[PDB]
């Protein structure tokens, strides 16, 4: 009876039981359009869960079980699946509403396993406490939605109509007025190599369309209508869109194209401020995580005696690894026949060596008992592996015995051991991550399988599948392993266009927040685990001059005008001829003052004092190479060699700025003092790399290179014209078919290093991945899908390579700055009366929140009678305010006096006042007049320091406040960075081919356009995209020799330069950011 | 025919001033009769004399007041 349940459910074959029913439960629900045959288990899976529920409730033994058993959430979902599938089964008649819901089961083994229920009520936990602090968040998310709207409203609908608009299409039913001017597309023009409609502009920075194209505003919304920054629901997420810097490259081209050049201050101010505050909030967040832990038979004996005594042999066998290791990085796309005979000949010698010593080893020491020691386990395994491959990844089972060297190394032991702890005492959260990004993926499926299927004419732009679907399982996992990697929005529209939007959103930021949230969890946790007389004379002058504020002031300005010439040293110098030889007669200036400088310093201190400090020798170098360029000038023999590259590093100059800048000085300083702990780490990252680099040129060297013909600009059908390298060749009577290998590809060791880097970042992993993943043969053409499997190849290094070498580059960082820290008048009597009490401010606060309602419901164009309306009620609501603070200005004798943000209300409201008298003009030269009313809204943030119950918002707010001082130190430094970058872009990449990220608007051609592609790439934003034009070089994409105004001749780029330039400064600035929003955070607590 | 407030180009207003004699010259000048001025809504402050033909402008109505 019910003793009998009790005693048969706690039984330990129970847990088994349901969980092996969960599981087989997960393999056939994860199955998509299952066949009849097997499929119909489904009921006898709702027997066993229906069989527990039922011995559930009796072993509680009564009705009231119902009632005081059964309290439990996680049951209640138990009886949610039951009642569900008697719902769907036993009646029905069907329009599928309910089958959605059959993955409710997959949570049920977070009901059985006694850690995932724990984990999964922890973060739950967590999430209840994230809430002020995201209140906090999307309250600055809409205020700046309406800058962003009432700044760009329907600017992202400019479109480039073929200027039409004639005369008398009585009045618009005509091709060849909103009818054509809007739904003929076939009116607009698209975007230079690409499906894209071209943006346009009124402003004179604003790009412009080409002649006989017309820039009119009429026109569809702007990518798919989902990033039109008119109306304030669309530009909310435009903006949340720009906070978490996802795919923001995209919108920030379109929208600095439509409003103009002079626009990027906005998304300047906002990717700065919302990265910084995204920093901040994970930094709270992750502060509330650390506060709850706070909370909380004669011959063979002899001759083995003699081998086990005398050991000495790991440093031989160590050496014969790195050896290996470097024997199989060598190998390249082309090895000549000789040398890939040489290659494996060397394997097979290398392994005989381990086989050896790994028999040595069993003898010598103990054949069941030493042998047991788990480091020697794993590798007697990799030694069988080598020998079962030589008895195409077949031949990367020896890339394994690089690990050895942990024993050996420091720091590569450290990245085992958060490896280790992965699966060890943290295996319980990753499990919950990997299960989560389950249910998701067959809850993305369930959801949307059906409509991807449907609809795949919609998403795609041929009719083929689209890259990223859902309809797969295996596919539905990719995509839920892309949200987790902040991709989120390029294929939330493409769902969207399929399934609607009202669906697609509720899960997609769903699984955006849950899916972010646990895998932060996950993240920190494992960093947490881890864890004579004239001489005389000229001496005493020359020291009081250069010790007198003045002259160090006078050099200060100097090399600030100094790094001004630069600036116009761009390509149009040849039209400025009045500044150019101006420049000239500068130049020479320039080099003088600062080789007196030079001299001066050494007369004021000798050349001993002089040379010790690092900043000196600095100088010396970079006047050294002007001056080394003027005497070539006046010596003769110009214009040859190298004398061009010396006046490309001038580009230096702004260095020196950097000694003389107590800011500039103390950062940098910092920076370079833990360049030695950083260096050690990066070896770690470069041997982890090097592992997949070579792993990958087995898998995929050769296999790549896929191009067609000229015209297409993308492959060829793949098992139809052309199938091989050999057979395109065969095929290329015509000059049309050109066999180009993808730009970025692991061919060599050194361009798998590279391809490594943008897989690793995540900007540019779509092409290196589909090339990758459509790889058919060593020489052949790639097929759509062929070999699909590799994405796995991919999820293993991400989740590897990048996710946890960064989390052990962030651990060491951390632990590098606390060892380093540590190492080292009746009516006046009424308002006096009434201004005390509490419910007067909050009166005022209600018209502030209505007045921000107010703003909150304009769209673009939205009626003829609203805006009149919204107008008088715009106009009402600033003569509220000036009345309201006249009155209030003096309820007492010094109250302006005693309060300055009351001041500051004064100073809007004029500023407001006269916008709308002074309306006329204002709206074309401002950005608006109705702008400078959203001010108002700030003033609500005082009101959060008053309240009394949240303290999380406190803490947000003073670490914002704390660290408000150093954001700006490091924003210096990164413009200094950005103007370095681009005057040496500026010689190197003019005149580059117009491909990809180089457009028309976002040159290297010009200081202004210099200034802005290198602020996208800053935050690595588009990196991919800017690289592409600069690597190719020769035909069929490229041009060798086009006349240029410059002597530089051709459009071609440099690839070993442009390799240098952009991977250096990704990193440059990942170390500026990363080293200084960390350790102004240390420095904080 | 087409009547306003003292307009300016493009199409916004010209300014008045808490008096009479604000802006009596121009819009005098223009062709107009009476005097006082009232705020456009969304385009500013504006001085109304009436009996204005389509030789100067006016206020327009429709999208914004631009350039
Ligand atoms: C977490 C869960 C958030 C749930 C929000 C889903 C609400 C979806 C409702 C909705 O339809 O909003 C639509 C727009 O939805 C959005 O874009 C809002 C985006 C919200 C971002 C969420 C930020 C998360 C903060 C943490 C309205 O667009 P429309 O008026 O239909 O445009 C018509 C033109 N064709
Ligand atoms: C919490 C629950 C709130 C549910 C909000 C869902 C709103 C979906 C409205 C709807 O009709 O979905 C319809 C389908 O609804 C469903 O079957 C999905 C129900 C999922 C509920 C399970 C939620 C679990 C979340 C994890 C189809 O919409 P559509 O006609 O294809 O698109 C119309 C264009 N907007
Ligand atoms: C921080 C320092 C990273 C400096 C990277 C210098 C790369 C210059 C090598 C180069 O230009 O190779 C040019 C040829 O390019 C290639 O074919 C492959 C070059 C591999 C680029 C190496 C990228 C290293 C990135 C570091 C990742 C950790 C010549
Ligand atoms: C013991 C108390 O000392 C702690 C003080 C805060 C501190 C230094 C440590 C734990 C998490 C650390 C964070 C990891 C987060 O994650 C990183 C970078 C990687 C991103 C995933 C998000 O943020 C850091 C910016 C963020 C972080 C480095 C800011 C600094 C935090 C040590
Ligand atoms: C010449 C010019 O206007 N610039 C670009 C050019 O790069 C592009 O190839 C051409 C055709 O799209 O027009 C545009
Ligand atoms: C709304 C908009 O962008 N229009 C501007 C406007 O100054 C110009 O008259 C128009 C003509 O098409 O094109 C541009
Ligand atoms: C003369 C001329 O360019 N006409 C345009 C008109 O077509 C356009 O609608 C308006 C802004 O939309 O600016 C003006
Ligand atoms: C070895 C190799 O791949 N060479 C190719 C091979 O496919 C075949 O000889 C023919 C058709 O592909 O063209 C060539
Ligand atoms: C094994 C092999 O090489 N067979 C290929 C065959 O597939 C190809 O069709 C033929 C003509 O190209 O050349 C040969
Ligand atoms: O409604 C269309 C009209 O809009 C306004 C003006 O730009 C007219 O030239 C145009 O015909």
């Amino acid at each position: 009876v019910r003793r009998a349940a009790v005693k048969i459910l706690v039984h330990s074959l129970f847990s088994m039981l349901i969980m092996c029913t969960i599981l087989t439960n997960c393999v056939f629900m994860a199955q998509h359009d299952p066949p009849p045959w097997t499929k119909y288990v489904e009921y006898t899976f709702t027997a066993i869960y229906t069989f527990e529920s039922l011995v559930k409730i009796l072993a509680r033994g009564f009705c009231l079980h119902a009632f005081t058993f059964l309290r439990d959430p996680w049951n209640w979902l138990d009886f949610s699946v039951i009642v569900m599938a008697y719902t769907t089964e036993f009646v029905d008649g069907n329009v599928s509403a309910l089958r959605t819901f059959r993955v409710l089961r997959a949570l049920k083994t977070i009901s059985v396993i006694s850690g995932l229920k724990t984990i999964v009520g922890a973060l739950i936990q967590s999430v209840k406490k994230l809430a002020d602090v995201m209140v906090l968040t999307v309250f600055c998310l809409s205020v700046f939605a309406l800058i962003g709207l009432q700044l760009f409203m329907g600017n992202l609908r400019h479109k480039c109509v073929r200027n039409f608009t004639e005369l008398n299409g009585t009045n618009g039913s005509v091709e060849a007025s909103l009818d054509v001017y809007l739904n003929d597309p076939a009116n607009y023009l698209l975007k230079n190599g690409t499906t894209d409609v071209l943006l346009c502009g009124n402003s004179s920075d604003a790009g412009t369309c080409p002649e006989g194209y017309r820039c009119l505003k009429a026109g569809e919304n702007p990518d798919h209508g989902y990033t039109s920054f008119d109306s304030f629901a669309w530009a909310f997420l435009a903006l949340f869109r720009l906070m978490t810097q996802d795919c923001w490259e995209r919108l920030y081209q379109q929208t600095l194209r439509s409003a103009g050049k002079i626009y990027m201050i906005f998304f300047m101010l906002v990717i700065f401020l919302g990265s910084f505050y995204l920093v901040n909030l994970i930094l709270a967040v992750v502060a509330m995580a650390y506060e709850e832990q706070n909370q909380a038979w004669m011959s063979i004996k002899q001759k083995v005696k003699f081998v086990v005594m005398d050991p000495f042999a790991d440093l031989t066998i160590t050496m014969c690894i790195v050896l290996n290791t470097l024997f199989m990085a060598l190998e390249h796309y082309n090895m000549t026949a000789e040398f890939e005979e040489m290659l494996q000949v060397g394997n097979l010698v290398f392994t005989g060596i381990f086989t050896a010593e790994m028999t040595f080893k069993i003898i010598a020491l103990d054949p069941y008992y030493y042998f047991q020691q788990g480091w020697n386990i794993f590798d007697s395994i990799i030694v069988i592996l080598s020998l079962m491959e030589l008895g195409s990844v077949l031949r990367s089972f020896r890339l394994l015995r690089v690990f050895k060297l942990a024993k050996s190394w420091p720091t590569l032991n450290t990245l085992i051991k958060i490896i280790g702890n992965s699966v060890g005492a943290l295996g319980n959260l990753t499990l919950v991550l990997a299960i989560i990004v389950f249910i998701f993926a067959v809850v993305g499926m369930q959801l949307f399988g059906k409509n991807y299927s449907e609809l795949r004419h919609r998403i795609s732009d041929s009719g083929l599948l689209p890259r990223w679907h859902m309809m797969d399982f295996f596919h539905a996992f990719l995509i839920i392993f892309r949200i987790l990697c902040g991709e989120w929005i390029e294929t939330m529209w493409d769902c969207m266009e399929v399934s609607g939007q009202s669906l697609c959103l509720l899960v997609f930021l769903l699984v955006m927040v849950i899916g972010n949230l646990v895998v932060l969890n996950l993240f920190l946790a494992l960093l947490l685990s881890s864890f004579g007389k004239v001489w005389w004379r000229l001496r005493k002058t020359c020291y009081r001059i250069v010790e007198h504020s003045w002259f160090e002031t006078f050099i200060i300005f100097m090399i600030l005008l100094s790094s001004g010439a630069l600036a116009f040293e761009d390509i149009y110098l040849e039209e400025r001829k009045t500044i150019k030889v101006l420049l000239e007669y500068a130049d020479k200036m320039f080099t003088y003052v600062f080789v007196l400088e030079m001299l001066l310093k050494w007369v004021a201190y000798g050349f001993k004092k002089y040379f010790t400090n690092a900043w000196c020798w600095l100088d010396f170098l970079i006047v050294d190479v002007s001056l080394v360029s003027l005497v070539a000038n006046t010596l003769g023999f110009a214009e040859m060699g190298p004398i061009k590259s010396l006046r490309t590093l001038r580009a230096l100059r702004p260095l020196r700025a950097l000694s003389r800048f107590e800011g500039m000085r103390v950062v940098v300083n910092a920076l370079v003092g833990a360049i030695p702990s950083i260096m050690n780490v990066l070896l770690v990252c470069l041997i982890f790399w090097l592992i997949f680099s070579i792993m990958g040129v087995n898998l995929f060297a050769g296999k790549f290179g896929r191009c067609i013909n000229q015209t297409e600009g993308d492959l060829p059908l793949n098992y139809t014209i052309v199938n091989n390298k050999s057979e395109c060749e065969s095929f290329n009577v015509t000059g049309e078919l050109y066999w180009t290998k993808v730009k970025v590809n692991f061919d060599n060791v050194g361009a798998g290093y590279l391809a490594l880097l943008q897989v690793a970042t995540f900007k540019g992993w779509m092409d290196i991945m589909y090339a990758a993943v459509d790889s058919r043969g060593y020489e052949e053409q790639p097929q759509w899908e062929d070999n699909l499997y590799m994405y796995i190849y991919f999820v293993v290094f991400i989740i590897f390579g990048s996710f946890f070498t960064l989390n052990l580059f962030i651990g060491v960082i951390i632990d590098n700055f606390n060892q380093q820290k540590k190492k080292l008048n009746k009516y006046q009597g009424f308002i006096f009366d009434i201004v005390t009490k509490q419910a007067f401010d909050v009166t005022i606060m209600f018209l502030i929140c209505l007045n921000m309602v107010t703003m909150m419901v304009e769209t673009d164009d939205q009626s003829p009678e609203k805006v009149n309306i919204l107008a008088k009620i715009n106009l009402l609501f600033v003569a509220i305010f000036t009345g309201e603070c006249i009155v209030k200005m003096a309820a007492l004798r010094h109250y302006y006096f005693t309060n300055s943000w009351n001041i500051f209300d004064f100073v809007v409201v004029i500023l407001s006042i006269v916008g709308t008298v002074l309306s006329d003009i204002i709206q074309k030269y401002f950005f608006s007049p109705t702008l400078f009313r959203v001010i108002r809204l700030a003033r609500i943030g005082r009101i959060l320091r008053l309240i009394r119950g949240a303290k999380g918002i406190r803490t947000l707010l003073f670490a914002l406040m704390m660290s408000l001082p150093a954001l700006f130190n490091i924003g210096l430094l990164l413009f200094l960075v950005m103007f370095i970058y681009s005057i040496f872009g500026m010689a190197n990449f003019a005149y580059v081919k117009w491909e990809a990220g180089i457009d028309d608007m976002f040159n290297f051609q010009t200081f202004a356009n210099s200034m802005l592609c290198l602020f996208q790439i800053t935050t690595s934003a588009g990196w991919d995209g800017l690289l592409s034009p600069i690597l190719n070089t020769g035909p069929p994409y490229c041009d060798p020799n086009l006349p240029n105004s410059n002597g530089s001749r051709g459009n071609c780029g440099s690839p070993a330069v442009g390799i240098l330039f952009f991977t250096t400064y990704i990193i440059i600035s990942f170390l500026i950011v990363v080293n200084m929003y960390i350790a102004i955070i240390l420095e904080n607590f | 025919v087409r009547d306003g407030y003292i307009a300016q180009p493009e199409n916004c207003v010209y300014h008045c001033f808490p008096g009479s004699s604000g802006c009596d010259t121009l819009c005098k000048e223009k062709g107009g009769t009476s005097g006082h001025c009232g705020f456009k809504v969304g385009h500013g402050l504006a001085c109304w004399c009436n009996a204005l033909p389509d030789n100067v402008g006016i206020i327009v109505e429709g999208e914004k007041c631009h350039s």
